[PDB]
RNA sequence: ACAGCGUCGCGAGGGCCGCACCCGGCGCUGGCGCGACGUGAUUUCUGCCCAGUGCCACGACCGUCACCGUGAAGCGAUCCGC
RNA sequence: CCACGCGCCGCGGCGAGCCCGAGGGAGCCCCCGCGGCGGAGCGAGCGCGAGACGCCCCGGGCCCGCCAUGCCCCUGCGGGCG
RNA sequence: CGAAGGGAGGCGCGGCCCUUCCAAGGCUAAAUACGCCCCGGGACCGAUAGCGGACCAAGUAGCGCGAGCGAACGGUGAAAA
RNA sequence: GGCGGGCCUGAGGCGGCGGGGGCGACGGGCGGAACUUAAGCAUAUCAGUACGCCCCGGAGGAGAAACCAACCGGGAUUCCCC
């Protein structure tokens, strides 16, 4: 047989992100004595597009507590964020869209992006176009927060971990058709070699296990093993249940 | 006579004193580097017992081994051959690693010559062994009777060509007798011996 | 003697015939062929001495 | 057979080469040993033949001591030098 | 091509074109005779009165098949030297070998070499107190094996029929045959006695 | 191939790959995401079948199903239970 | 073709013997020089162990070992005789 | 997992002997092996042979992106007369 | 909380010296095939070979018994004959 596609993805070598003219890393400010205790001021310079991204970025700067210069984050933008906006990254933060305040602060019910899935970690869930995570419950013995991912999924994470308030920007991005495979092109060109894609039943024997025989077929169901092997895992891995249904 | 204690001492390992003495060692291993140089025997019973004497010339590094099974360097898992050959994660090393770690420390100093290699430590993923190794070139070295054998240039490397005693441990030499007849010289050397055709000109 | 080349058959479909030949399809390796090794080289382990009693 | 059969075997007298006065370790050995011992104590395995020879009798204490180290003769040397301390206690 | 061929106990070549070189031709043994005997002529100019080989010990061949021949071992023993009175340094450099491993096994061996070394002590003339060049070059060097151990050819004496009767059983035979089989013999009456046990 | 259309897995103490090992790629990523698959724009629809074979159960532990550990016997190798 | 192993045939020397083994001899066509093989076989072994004839060949007869079976007796699951 | 008197004696296991040695440290000459290169010799080959290469420039001329591949070519006469 | 000194662990420099790389053989250490033979082919064989890597020296390696034996015993190693 040949390496799968799959397989040889994980070697990087043309499969790897196209991260040139990418604008940074976008993360929540760093923790820090002024913002574990009081609120660090931010003002918005920019709001700009990073290149793989669909939500736009934004260029807070704020000053150097360390030093005496100015430090520039890249935070993802929630809607309605402005240029010249006061952005507040604290413990003591109002509830405005923009802040970064920690969950335990954050009411309930209220819709926040950029969340860090542990304290300290500048950022993790709700960073794409449009999501958003919401806090549901505070334990105060337990000093946990329970909060909802944008897959539904609920998920207890520290109430010392910090999130900005709001719903990232871009949202509604999927909505639009793509129309043509050349706008694919361009979407997949700012992100990875991953299009076009060749289904399985047009390789050959070797290619894939799908393969090929007089007529295209997938030959076994697709559904396969969660033990599989890494080259045989290929069709629909562990799934539950398969078919289109109600709910 | 103070080494006859500290010898009887190093018999009883699993003692709660000893046991605290090694795990703070250990701890300490584990922070340094692999190839370290000791500037004392920390075990100064043995390393006098395998050679060491304390004089200028004379000096104790600490390498630190991985401890387990080999793994066949096939790539992607595969050893094509006969069927006997196709394995790759159940290996044994078939030098010990007192062996490898000696090795080691030949690389990392060619200049010195490696006298012998004591334990000092364990643990469950590395074990520490500490090497005696003796500069050919300064004046005590080469001006005493006992040790300028290691100046002689056939010693240069020895543990490259298995002449330690860890190395002579997995070239059998540690035994002799029934068992040992054909790996004397070598068991390379043996084999062409016993398998040479020997035509003489009177046949 | 006749085995420092480096010749392997150009095989059936040449035209050729079958032996082994160089690069440019110099025939080689054989007891015909010019530069060939001799079919059965003479050896020096052959018995020189006889023995009488 | 080893030997081969000569019934008359024995034409020479013999050199009677053996005992050479067969001695012990000597008292300094033990005497190190006695200021190790109280200083170092017993192993774990020792501590439980102990037990097993408190209570549990001697099959267990020799499968134990068996398994723990690994010849018969060693092991019933530590069971008879451990049976003291169970003994006294 | 078969009929009755008995089958051939040959290995198949190993390494005939590559490998370690397993053929040794002997076309060298003229002239390692020749390159052996200069080595030998140059020691022993170089050593004029000592002989070349040292005095070595008078020992039995090992095992059954050779039990009564004598053969040349490598060195005395202690006992061998304490009976000469010599060290094992002074020994040596009067050219006797010394093998602090070996032990007599036998009063006879002990008796036999240190005869050995009283022929030698005898025969030994030790050159000192300054080199009379004369004398010394009048000595002898003694080539080949110092003292060779010689195995006495087989003699036939003669004996008086009676007195040897005396010394064996009548029915020789049998009482090997006895012999032989006694453990044998033993071991099926022990068997025996436990199967009349069952009785009762 | 394609846009569209499904299906699947997965919340990072992860998933999927690379990979002799040390370590990597997706990932400067975060579910409007990433990986795995089918079908192949619209328009209109996609029936019945979970026996078989896959796949999945914080779905049970039924029957089986190992080292180890633990008993019993033995002079011990061992053997027999659990 | 050459080496090596085996079978058989011829030939030369010597004969219950036979043999430039490796070697050693200020010596390498000279001298000296072990195993080995043959001389006893048969049985898994413990072990036991050949004469009765005969140009030669074949056969019969008988002896030895292995296997059975009687009988007698020492130093006895041993010896003798069949 | 981890001894203290321990190892071996060409069928394991337990006992009892007997013979025979002392591992877990080190050194060591000699006899032995062998190419390049030098030196001699041969029942060797005699220019399609002998090294691929006897030719004043052979691993050269040439070929291949490269790793690598790889030739052919001796003789006037006594004297260039 | 500083301020010196001894020990110990390290850090930077400077001086003296030493290492490195080469050799189509011999030698030591490792990683390690397959064609092949089995008239197929898995164990086996080829072969503890080719080849890759490391390391010396004029030799190397081995080497003064935790040896062999079973005797009317021997006695480090290497090499040859068997």
């Amino acid at each position: 047989g040949r390496r799968i596609r799959v397989q040889r993805k994980g070697a990087g070598s043309v499969f790897r992100a196209h991260v040139a003219r990418r604008l940074g890393a976008a993360k929540l400010r760093a923790n820090d004595f002024a913002e574990r205790t009081g609120s660090v001021r931010g003002v918005v310079k920019a709001i700009l597009h990073d290149r793989g991204r669909g939500a736009p970025l934004a260029r807070v700067q704020f000053p150097n507590m360390r030093g005496e210069g100015r430090v520039n984050e890249l935070f993802i933008a929630p809607e309605g964020m402005y240029t010249g906006q006061e952005v507040f990254s604290g413990n003591k933060a109002t509830l405005h869209i923009g802040n970064i305040l920690p969950v335990g602060n954050i009411p309930e019910g209220t819709y926040v992006c950029n969340v860090e899935e542990k304290p300290m970690d500048r950022g993790c869930l709700a960073r794409a176009s449009g999501t958003y995570c919401l806090v549901v419950a505070h334990n105060m013995e337990t000093n946990k927060t329970r909060i909802r991912l944008p897959s539904g999924q609920k998920k207890l994470i520290s109430s010392k971990a910090r999130a900005m308030i709001g719903l990232v920007a871009g949202g509604g991005r999927t909505d639009k058709p793509l129309l043509k495979a050349g706008n694919a092109y361009h979407k997949y060109k700012a992100k990875r070699n991953c299009w076009p894609v060749v289904r399985g039943v047009a390789m050959n024997p070797v290619d894939h296990p799908h393969g090929g025989g007089n007529h295209q077929h997938i030959g076994v169901s697709s559904c396969v093993p969660r033990n599989a092997v890494p080259g045989q895992k290929v069709g629909l891995i562990a799934a539950r249940r398969t078919g289109c249904s109600g709910g | 006579g103070a080494y006859k204690y500290v010898q009887e001492l190093w018999r009883k390992k699993q003692s709660e004193a000893l046991h605290y003495l090694f795990r703070l060692r250990t701890w300490e291993y584990r922070q340094l580097n692999a190839i370290k140089r000791c500037s004392h025997p920390t075990r100064p019973e043995k390393a006098r017992r395998l050679g060491y004497k304390a004089k200028r010339g004379y000096v104790v590094y600490r390498v630190r081994v991985r401890r387990g099974g080999r793994k066949r360097q096939c790539v992607h898992g595969i050893s094509y051959g006969k069927p006997r050959n196709i394995g790759i994660v159940g290996l044994k090393p078939s030098r010990s690693l007192r062996a490898l770690a000696e090795q080691k420390v030949g690389r990392r100093l060619p200049s010195l010559r490696v006298l012998n290699s004591y334990w000092v430590a364990q643990d469950g993923s590395y074990k520490w062994y500490e090497v005696i190794l003796i500069d050919p070139f300064h004046p005590w070295i080469r001006n005493d009777p006992k040790i300028n054998w290691i100046c002689n240039p056939v010693m240069k490397r020895r543990e490259c060509r298995g002449l330690t005693s860890a190395g002579r441990k997995a070239r059998g030499l540690h035994n002799k007798g029934i068992g040992a007849m054909k790996l004397r010289p070598s068991k390379r050397a043996a084999w062409k011996r016993n398998h040479t055709r020997s035509l003489r000109r009177y046949r | 003697a006749g085995v420092q080349c480096t010749a392997h058959s150009w095989g059936p479909g040449r035209a050729v015939a079958r032996l082994p030949r160089k690069h440019g399809g110099i025939g080689a390796y054989a007891n015909f062929a010019r530069g060939g090794h001799m079919a059965h080289p003479t050896t020096v382990i052959r018995r020189w001495c006889r023995k009488v009693n | 057979p080893g030997k081969v059969f000569n019934l008359k075997k024995g034409g020479a007298v013999v050199r009677i080469v053996r005992k050479k006065e067969e001695r012990k370790t000597k008292p300094h050995q033990e005497f190190v040993k006695s200021i190790i011992q109280e200083c170092t104590g017993m192993a774990p395995y020792e501590m439980h033949i102990i037990e097993l020879l408190r209570m549990n009798k001697d099959r267990h204490a020799l499968r134990y001591a068996k398994k723990r180290l690994g010849n018969i003769k060693r092991a019933k040397a530590k069971r008879d030098q451990l049976s003291v301390y169970a003994r006294n206690i | 091509m078969g009929r009755n061929v008995a089958f051939s106990n040959m290995r198949r070549y190993k390494c005939t074109n590559k490998g370690p070189n397993l053929i040794k031709n002997w076309f060298n043994q003229p002239a390692r005779k020749i390159r052996r005997r200069q080595t030998r002529l140059q020691k022993a100019k170089a050593i004029f009165p000592c002989p070349l080989q040292k005095l070595r010990p008078s020992v039995t061949r090992c095992s059954q098949k050779f039990n009564l021949t004598q053969r040349i071992g490598r060195g005395f023993t202690l006992r061998e030297l304490q009976g000469v009175g010599l060290s094992a340094g002074k020994a040596r450099q009067i050219g006797i070998a010394v093998d602090p491993r070996r032990k007599n096994k036998s009063e006879e061996s002990v008796a036999r070499n240190v005869a050995r070394l009283k022929e030698y002590l005898s025969k030994v003339t030790i050159f000192s107190k300054q080199a009379k060049p004369e004398e010394i070059q009048q000595a002898i060097q003694h080539q080949g094996v110092v003292m060779p151990v010689v195995n006495p050819k087989p003699v036939i004496t003669t004996g008086s029929i009676a007195e040897a009767k005396k010394e064996v059983p009548e029915n020789l035979f049998m009482y090997l045959r006895n012999a032989r089989t006694a453990r044998n013999r033993a071991r099926l009456a022990k068997r025996d006695a436990e199967r009349e046990a069952a009785a009762k």
